[PDB]
């Protein structure tokens, strides 16, 4: 009853993928303001995609955060351990941040699931 | 630049 209301709940988060796609498309043309909104809103809406906080933090990159990019890349690799892109650009946030050990770590960690 | 593409 309520529970298969609740799968259909779930499988109704494809939001959160076309949010992620247009969010892309906003990156891909140079306008990242947008481009952190549809990320959001596609958060907000799961949640457990590792694609949203990976592209939001490289959004953030592009506007110079490093912080909020190192935010959101440790959530995405706590999402998903495996994905070589959030490492690199935590090890790129991390690098302007001034954490230069854990930057080279993140960076041979690209380097070992890479390969 | 590969880490700069948008999956």
């Amino acid at each position: 009853e309520g529970e298969r209301k609740q799968i259909e709940a779930q499988q109704n988060k494809q939001q959160a993928i076309s949010e992620k796609d247009r969010g892309n498309g906003f990156f891909k043309e140079g306008k990242y303001e947008r481009a952190i909104e549809c990320y959001t809103r596609g958060i907000a809406a799961d949640g457990a995609n590792a694609l949203l906080p990976a592209n939001r933090a490289m959004a953030y990159l592009k506007i110079q955060k490093y912080e909020e990019a190192e935010k959101d890349c440790t959530q995405a690799i706590l999402l998903d351990g495996s994905y070589s892109k959030a490492f690199a650009r935590r090890g790129t946030a991390r690098t302007f941040l001034g954490k230069l050990n854990e930057a080279k770590q993140d960076f041979e960690t690209v380097l070992l699931l890479e390969p | 630049s590969r880490m700069e593409e948008v999956d």
